[PDB]
């Protein structure tokens, strides 16, 4: 019973949300995607589709794209703690998305271990991650906020695609 | 690391209202390699305006500076970018400008321990200062300091303790004023609660025609269980019904605790309205509020 | 170790209304030998009212009894005493016999998500029990329990939890009801938060002459922010400044999310007074209440 | 600088709420002074004039005694803590009185100090006690209630007659 619809409902909330920071942040802070971005060291892992995870058309197969739309919902909790910090005040809903996410994940690791054999474990809350990122200090903590955000508008973005076609 | 091309000093300045203000935007080196710029590459904008470049000043290569004078706004959001090469302007930091003014030393401290409630502290809060400022009511025995009391965003001039009083121990009292420019204490004082004390009113008002003559009113009431701490003073006020002010028995005829009065040469079969209120013996702490008024009526002659 | 010559059996009862107690008092072998006495030598108090000793019955010589029927007292404090030597009496024990009954059922269990609010749930408490009694809305996804949300004395038929709604997700709900003499539980009730959402109402309502036309004036409004949830729905409502009732837009031309509406065969130079609300477009979840009113005027023919 | 007319001040308001305590216990419970007092075994120490304190008229002399007085002061703040969960509902001020007390003893303390050469220290607050208090359950806390109450009438009844005597 694989809610596709409903899974993409929470992919274009979450996406709405996203946007909503990215409008947030470039009102208050200047930084607005392609007009004005960080001169800063991209320095943290984010999870992002290779082709190593054949998601594209060409290639497709849900085992290996699943496990990484999965992987990074759950990867993304850590993250949207940190978002929480930083927009809570400011944008309505930013505070669910650490459970939302959770939920693609959970959702979408149960289509895995359906898919395959190989059982599947949601990963570890990056608890020294997230004390890393919650540790920034004053302006810098924008530019977290930035490529976090960007890399989870790409992800959520091409969930959306993987999910709408596969029939 | 997860880490920038550079910064702007003081890192988040707060300032007082027409000062001067002076940031520093500094690039690193690495930074200033790997896009072929230095401090002549630096543009200032402010909430989103372009500073215009005259106003500028390259301190050395590295850096590049904007002195605000006479500052006249609340707040101010600087940023500093680098215009790499491409016309491709990037953000390298930024600083909100925070101004306003220190606080004026709390005055005209007072206390007051109204019955049934903590202990309570006003004091007037001076000048506006535009900046979020705390105020803690900070009191102690000689040998021993309560929990400090702080004021709520609401009501800032004041402050009730979250302890009990505790009579015949003086209490050193005081109020601690403090935002980002700046703390001060106003004056200490000092005191025993048992002088601040503020007695509910005597309740339970009776009016009853003790004697048999048509001339007499006998007051009766409960007094507020703080009789248990101090002695009581009162203040008896009665008029005729229709009387438009209140008289008053004399303050000397009731300075001491008692539980009733009888009033004399009260006009014949003629309604009277009583209120009575209570307070420490000695005049020292403060008047109750006045009792529910209580009627009664003489006989005839 | 600070103790006592006997004890009474059962505790603290908290027994039904209209049921029978027994009180079972009975006394330590030590304490019997060091004033010599037996269950013979105790006496039954309530409420400070000797029980006379024809309603007791010594069970065996250690333990004397007394039953009460058909309790009708809310609560009643029951004394053991042994009367020693010398007409002294003195006391064993005492327990206080509370009575009440036991909780019925929450029915009627609905929530509610409004804009702005964390989710709230109603429910029916049904007959009065006459004893201290809790209630707690438990709430859990397949996967995960949300903290159980307490109701407020003051507020026993409501809560308000105090985690953020979670669109798209199943939850599951239900009400517990507890007090000494019982728990239990409402049906079960299970949906997804975003059926139950009262959004706020449209705001910045503006009547605008659009077209050059005396029969026409196009509504402007702001959507809630929960637009970004639901497809939104509308009811828009106008009258003329004078009439006494409301007429309103056919449902099905406001049906899907907008900013505006043109209302049209409006008659020339007349005052139109209009309003509006919204909820989620299939009817599902709750209307919003009106905005606020919003008048025009039509142009002269 | 011996303030005892203010220590007076305090006994007669402890007094006051002592008395308040068996007024209130004897209400609500049958457990009155000298009317039906409880058929149980006394069992802990509590703070009493010995003839070994030296305190009445004969025999008298400051030192002995005010180290009775303090030391029996500060063992009252346990109790106190303990009478505040009996009382605390149904006395006004039953709450303040660990404090009251503790300031009998901090004052006295400080008159024996002067008075010998002998330095004293407040003893120490018995957790333990308190513990076992406090872990008495239903009607015997009642017990408890009345014996210290029976126990701290006596003693503060004694320190105002002992204060009052001092020159």
């Amino acid at each position: 019973e694989f809610e596709k619809d409903l899974l993409i409902q929470r992919l274009n909330w979450m996406l709405w949300v996203i946007d909503e920071c990215f409008r947030d942040l470039c009102y208050r802070t200047g930084i607005c995607k392609g007009i004005l971005e960080p001169a800063a060291i991209f320095h943290l892992k984010l999870p992002a589709i290779n082709d190593t995870d054949h998601c594209g058309l060409i290639g497709f197969n849900e085992t290996s794209c699943l496990k990484k739309l999965a992987d990074g919902f759950f990867e993304f909790e850590v993250l949207f703690k940190f978002l929480t910090t930083e927009f809570g005040k400011s944008v309505i809903n930013v505070d669910v998305m650490e459970l939302l996410t959770k939920t693609l994940g959970w959702d979408i690791q149960e289509e895995l271990n359906k898919l395959t054999k190989t059982h599947y474990s949601p990963p570890k809350f990056d608890r020294g991650l997230l004390g890393r990122l919650q540790g920034l200090k004053y302006w810098v903590r924008h530019f977290a906020s930035f490529y976090v955000l960007s890399a989870m508008e790409k992800f959520a973005g091409q969930a959306v695609r993987v999910l709408d076609s596969i029939p | 690391l997860l880490d920038p091309c550079g910064y702007i000093s003081p890192e988040s300045p707060v300032v007082q209202l027409h000062s001067n203000f002076t940031a520093v935007c500094v690039l690193k080196e690495k930074c200033m390699d790997y896009f072929h710029v230095n401090a002549n590459y630096i543009v200032w904008k402010t909430n989103h305006f372009t500073i215009p470049k005259e106003q500028y000043t390259i301190i050395n290569r590295t850096a590049s500076s904007v002195t605000f004078t006479d500052i006249a706004s609340l707040n101010i959001q600087l940023t500093c970018n680098i215009l790499t090469f491409g016309q491709l302007e990037q953000n390298v930091y930024g600083i909100t400008i925070i101004s306003g003014l220190p606080p004026e030393k709390p005055k005209n401290l007072s206390c007051i321990v109204n019955e049934g409630k903590k202990m309570r502290c006003e004091w007037d809060g001076g000048r506006e200062t535009h900046l979020e400022t705390n105020f803690t009511l900070k009191s102690e025995w000689a040998t021993h300091k309560f929990a400090d009391c702080k004021a709520k965003r609401d009501t800032p001039t004041s402050c009730t303790v979250d302890y009990s009083t505790v009579y015949f121990v003086n209490i050193e009292v005081w109020v601690e004023a403090e935002n980002a420019l700046g703390k001060v204490t106003s004056d200490h004082i000092n005191f025993d609660p048992v002088y601040k004390v503020k007695p509910n009113p005597p309740h339970n008002l009776s009016v009853i025609n003790s004697e048999e003559l048509s001339s007499i009113l006998k007051l009766t009431w409960t007094n507020p269980s703080i009789k248990s701490v101090i002695i009581l003073k009162y203040n008896i006020q009665y008029r005729t019904k229709d009387a438009s002010t209140w008289s008053q028995i004399p303050p000397e005829d009731t300075a001491s605790t008692r539980s009733s009065f009888t009033v004399q040469d009260l006009k014949p079969f003629t309604e009277y309205v009583f209120r009575i209120r209570c307070m420490k013996e000695d005049g020292k702490g403060y008047w109750s509020d006045w009792s529910e008024e209580a009627s009664g009526i003489t006989y005839e002659d």
